[PDB]
C-alpha cells in the first residue's frame, strides 16, 4: 500500500489463495501450499522447477478443493482430458 | 478371596521376561531364583509373586504371540508372513476376464482383448 | 497425460487394474464423485473409470516426489488390509508409516514422545482415519487420499479413487504409488519391468 | 409479486460469492440491472456477463471473482442534493478512500464520484464496495 | 559466582530454525500462516518493547459437597508501540502462578495489525484501514476510522488494546452487555484481527506464491531433528 511518497507500508503483504481469491490470516491453520513437481517431459524425470499453489481453509473444510487443485492442474499439466 | 494382581507386578514381569527370555524355565522355583539374581526385589513376598505371574505368563508365550509384550522368535515368525505368503506368486492368476460396460471402457482407452461376455439380469435384489 | 505416451497408461497395467478389480466400486454415491464415475450396471455397482483414476495418480505421486526430504511424507492406515501394504511402501521408498491405531495428540503435542512435523500425508480410507485428518487442519498438512465412491471428501486436497473395500485393489494401488515415484526419483527407470511386484502388498490372509 | 426486480438480484450474487463460486444465474432480468452491472465492471469487481435471451424477459449469467465483499440495495429511492450526499456516503460505505454509491441522474447511470463533476443530484439505488 | 544461562532448547522445528537465526522476522511466518508453539520464539524477535497491562483478576468458584473452591482467572493484555498486539486467559487455584501462565499464552496468540489513512496521505498511518466489527456473544464493537489527533475514543477496556496497537485515533460504539468485560475485550480482539482479513483493492495484484522456509531450510533438518 502506497502513500504521499509512494512509499511501501505493511508489515506483510498476506498472499492470496488461487481458486478462492481472498487473504488468509497470521492465524489460519487449515490453509496449505500443495508443490506440485514438474518433470522434463521428454523422459518423464524430475527435472528442478515446481509448480506451487495455495488453497484456504474455507474451500478445504466443506470439501470443494479436489476440484479446485484439479482446475488448476487441467489448465495447465499434468492433466489433458480428464 | 480376592488377591488381583496390581500394576506393579504385570509392569515388571513384562520387561523381566523380554530380556531374560532364556533363563526362564516353567517351574515356579526355578523362576524365582532367577529374579532374584537379574534383579532385586525388595522384599520377600513380593518376589513370591513376580515369580508366579512369570512362570504364568511364559505358559502362554509358548502359544501364540502376546500383546502386551514381544520376543525376538515371535518377530521372526511375523517377518515370515510379511514378506511372502504361499498362496501366491502370480498375479493374481495372470488372466481374469470382465462383463460388459467394463468393455465399453476398455474400447474407448484402446484395449481389446481378454474378455467375456455375460449380460447378467436387471436388477437389485431382484 | 502430459509427455505424450511416456508417462501414459500401458496395455500392461489394464490387466492388473481389472484382475484386481480396482474398476467395480460401491452402491453409494457423493456428490464430490459424480464426475470419476462413468456409469452404472443395470445392477447395483458403479464403474469407475481408469483413465480418470490413472492422471489423479500422477500429480499425487508428483508432489511426493517434490519434498526435498524422504523421510517426512507420513503414511497412515489403520485398516488390516492397508497393514502390510503401507509397510512395504515406506520400507522401500523413505518414508515414516505409522500403523495401526492413531494414539491422537502426535501432529499437536510438544509431551509426547511420538511428535512429529510431517508435510503430506497419505491414507488409506477417509472413514477409518478421520483422526489424523482432523488434526492436519490445525498444523497446516497437505493431504492425500484413497476414495470410494461413498467414501466424502473433506480435509483432503486430492482423492486417488479406488475400489478398497479389502480386496486385491489395496495392495495393487499401493505398489502403483511407489513404482510412480521411482521412475521420477530413483534410477529404477527403463519403464519395464521392476524386481519388486504386488504379490507382497497384499493382505497377509490367514493362512493353513 | 417480486415487487422490486433489483433488490432480488443482488442478494444472489452477493450469496453465491461467499460460498465460492463464479457463474451465476439472475432473472428476470431488467434494463436497469444491466447499466448497474457495467459500472460495476468498469472499476472491477466483476468480469464480462453474457445476456440469454428470452422472449419472457430474458436471463443473465455473470463471471465474478472474490474482488467483491457485497453489493446491496437502498430502497426505497431516496433523493440526494449534493449536501445531502457527504451524510450518505459516510454511513453506506467502509471508507472515503474507496467504495461507490450508485445512482441516476438525469445524465444517465453512473457512480457518485462521476455525479459530483457533473453536479447532478438524483434518485439513489444502491451500493458496493 | 556461576554465570551462564543454557535456555530454551527446541522441541519444535520452527524453533530450531530461529535458534540457528535462518528466519529472519515473524513477517516471514505470519506470511505462511504457520502455528508458533513456543513462547521463547517471539520472545526471541522481541522482548525489550513488549509491556503486560493485567486488566482483572476475577474468581470465579463450584460447589461441592465440601462447600466452595475458588480458581483465580485473570486476563494479561500484551503488546509493543509498533503494530503487535496479544491477548489471554488463564485460570489457577492461585494467583501468581494464573498470571504468569496468561503472560506466557498472550504472548503465544500475538498477532499483527494493519494502519491505514483516513482519506489523504502525509505517511505514518495514524488509524484502522477500514471500519470493521468484531462479535463474541452478543458484545459487539464498531472500529469507525477518525482524522489525526482526535485521540482513542472509547470506553476503559479497549482503550489499553488499541493504544498498544498504536492505533492512535479511531471513533467506536458498542452494543450489548459491556459489564461482563471477557466478552467485551475478546471482541475488542476479533475485531483487530479482521484488519488483514479484509480484501481492499489495494491487495488485487496478484501473489508470486514464493517457497516456504520449511522448504529450503530442509536441509539443516536432516540429521535428527523433528
Amino acid at each position: 500500500m502506497q502513500s504521499n511518497a509512494g512509499e511501501f507500508v505493511d508489515l506483510y503483504v498476506p498472499r492470496k489463495c488461487s481458486a478462492s481469491n481472498r487473504i488468509i490470516g497470521a492465524k489460519d491453520h487449515a490453509s496449505i501450499p500443495m508443490n506440485v513437481a514438474e518433470v522434463d517431459k521428454v523422459t518423464g524425470r524430475f527435472n528442478g522447477q515446481s509448480k506451487t499453489y495455495a488453497i484456504c481453509g474455507a474451500i478445504r473444510r466443506m470439501g470443494e478443493s479436489d476440484d479446485s487443485i484439479l482446475r488448476l492442474a487441467k489448465s495447465h499439466g499434468i492433466v489433458s482430458q480428464n | 478371596m480376592g488377591r488381583v494382581r496390581t500394576k506393579t507386578v504385570k509392569k515388571a514381569a513384562r520387561v523381566i521376561i523380554e530380556k531374560y527370555y532364556t533363563r526362564l524355565g516353567n517351574d515356579f522355583h526355578t523362576n524365582k531364583r532367577v529374579c532374584e539374581e537379574i534383579a532385586i526385589i525388595p522384599s520377600k513376598k513380593l518376589r513370591n509373586k513376580i515369580a508366579g505371574y512369570v512362570t504364568h505368563l511364559m505358559k502362554r508365550i509358548q502359544r501364540g504371540p502376546v500383546r502386551g509384550i514381544s520376543i525376538k522368535l515371535q518377530e521372526e515368525e511375523r517377518e515370515r508372513r510379511d514378506n511372502y505368503v504361499p498362496e501366491v506368486s502370480a498375479l493374481d492368476q495372470e488372466i481374469i476376464e470382465v462383463d460388459p460396460d467394463t468393455k465399453e471402457m476398455l474400447k474407448l482407452l484402446d484395449f481389446g482383448s481378454l474378455s467375456n461376455l455375460q449380460v447378467t439380469q436387471p436388477t437389485v435384489g431382484m | 497425460s502430459g509427455a505424450l505416451d511416456v508417462l501414459q497408461m500401458k496395455e500392461e497395467d489394464v490387466l492388473k487394474f481389472l484382475a484386481a478389480g480396482t474398476h467395480l466400486g460401491g452402491t453409494n454415491l457423493d456428490f464430490q464423485m459424480e464426475q470419476y464415475i462413468y456409469k452404472r450396471k443395470s445392477d447395483g455397482i458403479y464403474i469407475i473409470n481408469l483413465k480418470r483414476t490413472w492422471e489423479k495418480l500422477l500429480l499425487a505421486a508428483r508432489a511426493i516426489v517434490a519434498i526435498e526430504n524422504p523421510a517426512d511424507v507420513s503414511v497412515i492406515s489403520s485398516r488390516n488390509t492397508g497393514q502390510r501394504a503401507v509397510l512395504k511402501f515406506a520400507a522401500a521408498t523413505g518414508a515414516t508409516p505409522i500403523a495401526g491405531r492413531f494414539t491422537p495428540g502426535t501432529f499437536t503435542n510438544q509431551i509426547q514422545a511420538a511428535f512429529r512435523e510431517p508435510r503430506l500425508l497419505v491414507v488409506t480410507d477417509p472413514r477409518a482415519d478421520h483422526q489424523p485428518l482432523t488434526e492436519a487442519s490445525y498444523v497446516n498438512l497437505p493431504t492425500i487420499a484413497l476414495c470410494n465412491t461413498d467414501s466424502p471428501l473433506r480435509y483432503v486436497d486430492i482423492a486417488i479413487p479406488c475400489n478398497n473395500k479389502g480386496a486385491h485393489s489395496v495392495g495393487l494401488m499401493w505398489w502403483m504409488l511407489a513404482r510412480e515415484v521411482l521412475r521420477m526419483r530413483g534410477t529404477i527407470s527403463r519403464e519395464h519391468p521392476w524386481e519388486v511386484m504386488p504379490d507382497l502388498y497384499f493382505y497377509r490372509d490367514p493362512e493353513e | 409479486v417480486r415487487m422490486n426486480v433489483l433488490a432480488d438480484a443482488l442478494k444472489s450474487i452477493n450469496n453465491a460469492e461467499k460460498r465460492g463460486k463464479r457463474q451465476v444465474l439472475i432473472r428476470p432480468c431488467s434494463k436497469v440491472i444491466v447499466r448497474f452491472l457495467t459500472v460495476m465492471m468498469k472499476h472491477g469487481y466483476i468480469g464480462e456477463f453474457e445476456i440469454i435471451d428470452d422472449h419472457r424477459a430474458g436471463k443473465i449469467v455473470v463471471n465474478l471473482t472474490g474482488r467483491l465483499n457485497k453489493c446491496g440495495v437502498i430502497s426505497p429511492r431516496f433523493d440526494v442534493q449534493l449536501k445531502d450526499l457527504e451524510k450518505w456516503q459516510n454511513n453506506l460505505l467502509p471508507s472515503r478512500q474507496f467504495g461507490f454509491i450508485v445512482l441516476t441522474t438525469s445524465a444517465g447511470i453512473m457512480d457518485h464520484e462521476e455525479a459530483r463533476r457533473k453536479h447532478t443530484g438524483g434518485k439513489i439505488l444502491g451500493f458496493f464496495f | 559466582g556461576k554465570a551462564g544461562d543454557k535456555e530454551w532448547l527446541p522441541v519444535t522445528k520452527l524453533g530450531r530454525l530461529v535458534k540457528d537465526m535462518k528466519i529472519k522476522s515473524l513477517e516471514e511466518i505470519y506470511l505462511f500462516s504457520l502455528p508458533i508453539k513456543e513462547s521463547e520464539i517471539i520472545d526471541f524477535f522481541l522482548g525489550a518493547a513488549l509491556k503486560d497491562k493485567v486488566l482483572k483478576i476475577m474468581p470465579v468458584q463450584k460447589q461441592t459437597q465440601a462447600g466452595q473452591r475458588t480458581r483465580f482467572k485473570a486476563f494479561v493484555a500484551i503488546g509493543d508501540y509498533n503494530g503487535h498486539v496479544g491477548l489471554g486467559m488463564k485460570c489457577s487455584k492461585e494467583v501468581a502462578t494464573a498470571i504468569r501462565g496468561a503472560i506466557i499464552l498472550a504472548k503465544l496468540s500475538i498477532v499483527p495489525v494493519r494502519r491505514g489513512y483516513w482519506g489523504n496521505k502525509i505517511g505514518k498511518p495514524h488509524t484502522v484501514r477500514c471500519k470493521v466489527t468484531g462479535r463474541c456473544g452478543s458484545v459487539l464493537v464498531r472500529l469507525i476510522p477518525a482524522p489525526r489527533g482526535t485521540g482513542i475514543i472509547s470506553a476503559p477496556v479497549p482503550k489499553k488494546l488499541l493504544l498498544m496497537a498504536g492505533i492512535d485515533d479511531c471513533y467506536t460504539s458498542a452494543g450489548g452487555c459491556t459489564a461482563t468485560l471477557g466478552n467485551f475485550a475478546k471482541a475488542t480482539f476479533d475485531a483487530i484481527s479482521k484488519t488483514y482479513s479484509y480484501l481492499t483493492p489495494d491487495l488485487w495484484k496478484e501473489t508470486v506464491f514464493t517457497k516456504s522456509p520449511y522448504q529450503e531450510f530442509t536441509d539443516h533438518l536432516v540429521k535428527t531433528h523433528t
